[PDB]
């Protein structure tokens, strides 16, 4: 399942413009895509430990609030 | 390619006969011969490596090897399949035949 | 009451099982504490301390020193990626750095 | 005078396993005493959280575990683990 | 003296050996290009450098495909026709206009076996390995067919080796390594498994040949098997080692491999220690009944490696990064004892010319650890360069489906050891930690076994 | 006789990166850590450890520091460190 | 009192060398002993915060540690 490239080159640009940038060359989109999946596989890898400690089989919000402010990201608005 | 060659060829793309069975060995360190070519170590008597005696490894088996049995010490945290499976993974990985 | 030993010695171990049990426990940690937890603990930090003083000594070794330093254990730890990671934000006291300089800077 | 506890003759006795004709000094033993401070406080404040966060009082060896897991990065954490169950199996058979 | 024969001398005052005429017989190896001078000799490897379960599956196609069962579309390995120990397959018989298996008694008439390697009958242990995988594979492919019966006997063949080579490379990379490197070793020369890297050589290295024999430091002198509760088997509780070489006989009429495998498990190996290497039993009396004399174990292993041409100690030590030793104060201090180097230089004057079998197992072992600095780094490296050099690695995307994946992680040797005979209790978590009965035996009742319902086509 | 400009600094980059000492004097350290104390409680004393911890810290950050800007200088083609870089580094960092 | 004037411009150079830098510009010694004093005001504000809260009159060893550790600076060698 090849889902990184369900991100986007206009989902990305979007993203850069609300980051305030004006112009973009054509090679930052795999870059973006490379950065991505790291951020996604640390914080998916902690929030699965956390699931997988209680026994559970479903990843519930708390334990992906859990896996970012265990990494300095805190999220306020899921409890 | 769903499965192994039995003889492991074509494995790697670059070399297919890389990694393949009836091959010769890979020489991690360039090979030292008492002639320079093939001529073994001892093989002619008289002759000194590095300027010493080269020695009878029997002798040295005798001297440095050899002890005696009966104080014997185990293993306390191995088992016989330790070295079963060492051998058996051996008998796996490599075999160097000799003339008949 | 038969001779008393250790709760190190019946793991195996080196470090107090004895000592870390009373720290979890004066600790404010949990209302309770196993009876496996300290073992646990101990063999996981004897572990560490083995890993980095082995990579330490081996960095005095190639010196041709005896004792260890701070620099060894600096030298040992900023040259391995895992501990470079788990000690990423701590200063070692007379450590001083590792010795690189860009290419940029070479003559050419 | 009061008596200063430190891991000092532990990780003394664990570099004679490994190096038995290196010593060390007293700059490297405080570093090392730190060290060991530091990991401990950092294992049992994850056990902690972990405790806390599925409602239970008790802080067990699987606790421990998944703090082990949590913090140490990568091949490092597996090793950790296999030496933490090492003992724990060790100490119940005794 | 003359081609292809390279017979060790015997030294003066020879404990064993008091004719200094007589020669320990010994056969230089096959030269890789034959008939030439101005090339440089080099050995031939005889089976694939891979871990592809390899000892039972052959590695040449005439052998491979006389080891299958060709009378029947269940796709299963031929096994003897004639024995059977408590209803349980044995190995398929061999033909050799010399066996030495028949040498050894010929009152019993039992030959050697036949199995993907030459060397499978040995010791009645290695023989017993070999039923047991030839028994897990016949198993799985049993298991495979009611599985999925449309499936061809071709299919259930290809399908049962893959599962049988994963099953080696697991239960090796995952117990065995760590158990000699040590944690400290494993880490630095076998990190985490990335991806495939065919820029990778794996071939076998000349060197490992002679470095993968510190085995030969924890061979017992006896062979110890045990009955049901685990208690001295009679007749014959413990057999010297002298008289079980090539003794086939042993495993066909002396009440099979269960008691062998019982033997191996709960048994206690040796511990290298500086001043005791090698039993007498391998160094004395090998291969005592098929041979005129008895070999020696260690000199043999000298002796290979004078033959192949391998470098010296120091400089091994130079290419693996660890200092080199020049004087009897250097060696002492890299050997941590002074009697050992001083009796090494006395034999061979420098540290340049000790042999890499000698400098490999003479070192101090690492901490939780059977090898020395040196054959840890040789090994590592040889073994690094085997997983990432292998395009059909179990962990490889594509090899295994994911719950394939899953279902494969949770194999272990106690679950195939105690399914595919007839021992009930067998050791727990490590099996090659565990000897002590019975503290830390199971009753194999209560761990899982391998779900097979992943591989639904 | 006369090196190049250039030559001295690199042989400078490789003494001080082998050395493991401060490269700030004791005295004038101390002196600075007193007068910014100074602001915060009146008649204040200092353990020796407390400056030497105080030196130890400050030299590292400044070094780390020093690194960071030395990169985003050759980001800009460029081989000496200006003001600019710096802010950048700092900025970058989270620190303004 | 000018005493951030005794970070002279050759201890900053060393500093700089440490760091792997070749050339300096003229104008860096400023910015680095405004970053220094910036640096230390906090660390010590924080340190000065733990020994008033102890009762004390002298700055330990540990306090300046806390206060580092505080700011996710640990430093090891100083205290335990
Ligand atoms: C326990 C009883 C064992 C016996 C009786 C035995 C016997 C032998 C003999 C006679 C040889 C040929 C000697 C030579 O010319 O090099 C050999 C080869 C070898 N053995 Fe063993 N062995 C035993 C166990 C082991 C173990 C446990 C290992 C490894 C863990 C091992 C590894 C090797 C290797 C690497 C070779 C060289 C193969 C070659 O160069 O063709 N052996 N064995
Ligand atoms: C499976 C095996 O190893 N050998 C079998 C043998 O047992 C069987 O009697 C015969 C006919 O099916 O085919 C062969
Ligand atoms: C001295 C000796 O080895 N004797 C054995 C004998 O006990 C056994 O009954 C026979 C057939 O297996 O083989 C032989
Ligand atoms: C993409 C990749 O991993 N390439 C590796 C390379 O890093 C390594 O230097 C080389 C030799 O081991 O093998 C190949």
């Amino acid at each position: 399942r090849d889902n990184i490239q369900g991100i986007t080159k206009p989902a990305i640009r979007r993203l850069a413009r609300r980051g305030g940038v004006k112009r973009i060359s054509g090679l930052i989109y795999e870059e973006t895509r490379g950065v991505l999946k790291v951020f996604l596989e640390n914080v998916i890898r902690d929030a699965v430990t956390y699931t997988e400690h209680a026994k559970r089989k479903t990843v519930t919000a708390m334990d992906v609030v859990y896996a970012l402010k265990r990494q300095g990201r805190t999220l306020y608005g899921f409890g | 390619d769903k499965y192994r060659t039995i003889t492991g060829m074509c494995n790697n793309r670059r070399s297919p006969t890389l990694g393949a069975s009836n091959r010769a060995f890979v020489r991690w360190l360039p090979a030292e011969y008492e002639d320079g070519f093939s001529l073994p170590y001892g093989w002619t008597p008289g002759v000194k490596r590095n300027g010493f005696p080269v020695a009878l490894a029997r002798a040295v088996s005798n001297e440095i090897v050899r002890f005696p049995t009966d104080q014997l010490t185990p293993d306390q945290e191995r088992s016989l399949m330790f070295m079963q499976w060492g051998q058996l993974l051996d008998h796996d990985l490599d075999f160097t035949p000799e003339p008949a | 009451r038969a001779k008393a030993k250790t709760r190190s010695s019946r793991a195996g171990l080196q470090f107090p099982v004895g000592r870390v049990h009373r720290l979890l426990r004066k600790g404010n940690y949990a209302e309770r504490v196993g009876a496996g937890a300290p073992v646990y603990l101990a063999a996981v930090l004897e572990y560490l301390t083995a890993e980095i003083l082995e990579l330490a000594g081996n960095a005095a070794r190639d010196n041709k020193k005896t004792r260890i330093i701070p620099r060894h254990l600096q030298l040992a730890v900023r040259n391995d990626e895992e501990l470079n990671k788990l000690l990423g934000r701590v200063t070692i006291a007379q450590g001083g750095v590792l010795p690189n300089i860009q290419s940029v800077l070479l003559p050419k | 005078k009061t008596r200063k506890e430190s891991y000092a003759i532990y990780v003394y006795k664990v570099l004679k396993q490994v190096h038995p004709d290196t010593g060390i000094s007293s700059k490297a033993m405080s570093i090392m005493n730190s060290f060991v401070n530091d990991v401990f406080e950092r294992i049992a404040g994850e056990a902690s959280r972990l405790a806390h966060y599925n409602k239970r009082s008790t802080i067990t060896s699987r606790e421990i575990q998944t703090a082990v897991r949590l913090l140490l990065p990568g091949e490092l954490a597996k090793h950790a683990v296999s030496e933490g169950t090492k003992a724990v199996t060790k100490y119940t058979s005794a | 003296q003359q081609p292809p024969c390279f017979p060790l001398k015997i030294p003066p005052n020879d404990p064993r050996i008091k004719n200094q005429a007589d020669c320990i017989p010994f056969f230089r190896s096959c030269p890789a290009c034959p008939g030439s001078n101005i090339t440089i000799r080099n050995q031939i490897n005889a089976l694939t450098s891979f871990v592809d379960a390899s000892m039972v599956y052959g590695s040449e196609e005439p052998l491979a495909r006389n080891l299958r069962n060709m009378s029947n579309q269940l796709g299963l390995l031929a096994v003897n026709q004639r024995f059977q120990d408590n209803g349980r397959a044995l190995l398929p018989f061999d033909n050799l206009h010399d066996d030495p298996c028949l040498l050894t008694n010929r009152s019993a008439r039992i030959p050697c076996f036949l199995a993907g390697d030459t060397r499978s009958s040995e010791m009645p242990e290695l023989t017993s390995m070999h039923t047991l995988l030839l028994r897990e594979h016949n198993r799985l492919a049993t298991e495979l067919k009611s599985l999925n019966p449309r499936w061809d006997g071709e299919r259930l063949y290809q399908e049962a080796r893959k599962i049988v080579g994963a099953m080696v490379q697991i239960i090796t990379y995952r117990d065995y390594l760590p158990l000699v490197l040590g944690p400290t070793a494993m880490r630095k020369y076998l990190p985490t498994y990335r991806s495939y890297n065919d820029s990778v050589d794996p071939r076998i290295a000349n060197v490992f040949t002679n470095a993968f024999r510190y085995g030969h430091t924890l061979i017992q002198p006896f062979m110890f098997r045990l009955d049901n509760r685990y208690q001295p088997m009679e007749p014959n509780p413990r057999v010297p080692l002298s008289r079980v070489f090539f003794a086939s006989w042993r495993v066909v009429l002396e009440g099979g491999i269960d008691p062998i495998l019982r033997g191996l498990m709960a048994t206690p190996a040796k511990l290298n220690r500086q001043n005791q290497i090698a039993v007498d039993e391998i160094r004395e009396r090998l291969f005592e009944q098929v041979m005129r004399i008895g070999l020696d174990l260690p000199a043999l292993n000298m002796q290979r490696s004078r033959d192949h041409g391998l470098p010296g100690y120091n400089a091994w030590r130079r290419f693996c990064g660890l200092p080199q030793p020049e004087t009897v104060g250097q060696l002492g201090t890299v050997l941590r004892n002074l009697k050992l180097a001083r009796k090494l230089m006395e034999q061979y004057g420098t540290p340049n010319n000790i042999d890499i079998w000698m400098g490999g197992v003479s070192e101090p072992l690492k901490r939780k650890g059977r090898v020395g600095p040196l054959l840890a780094c040789i090994i590592g490296t040889q073994f690094r360069k085997l997983r990432d050099g292998d395009r059909f690695w179990w962990e490889n995307e594509g090899v295994f489906s994911m719950q394939q994946r899953q279902a494969l992680a949770q194999i272990s040797l106690p679950r195939i050891i105690c399914d595919n005979t007839g021992i009930t209790t067998v050791s727990k978590n490590n099996i090659f930690m565990s000897n002590s009965y019975p503290r830390d035996f199971v009753n194999c009742s209560t761990l899982p076994a391998l779900n097979l319902a992943s591989w639904r086509e | 006789h006369r090196y190049r400009p250039g030559t001295v600094a690199l042989r400078e980059i490789r003494r001080y990166q082998k050395s493991t000492e401060l490269l700030i004097r004791k005295l004038p350290f101390q002196r600075l850590v007193r007068e910014i104390a100074q602001d915060f409680k009146t008649d204040l004393r200092f353990q020796s450890s407390a400056v030497m911890a105080l030196q130890e810290a400050s030299e590292a950050y400044l070094v780390a520091l020093f690194e960071d800007t030395n990169l985003c200088a050759i980001h800009a083609k460029r081989v000496t460190i200006m003001p600019k870089d710096i802010q950048l580094a700092r900025r970058i960092r989270g620190e303004r």
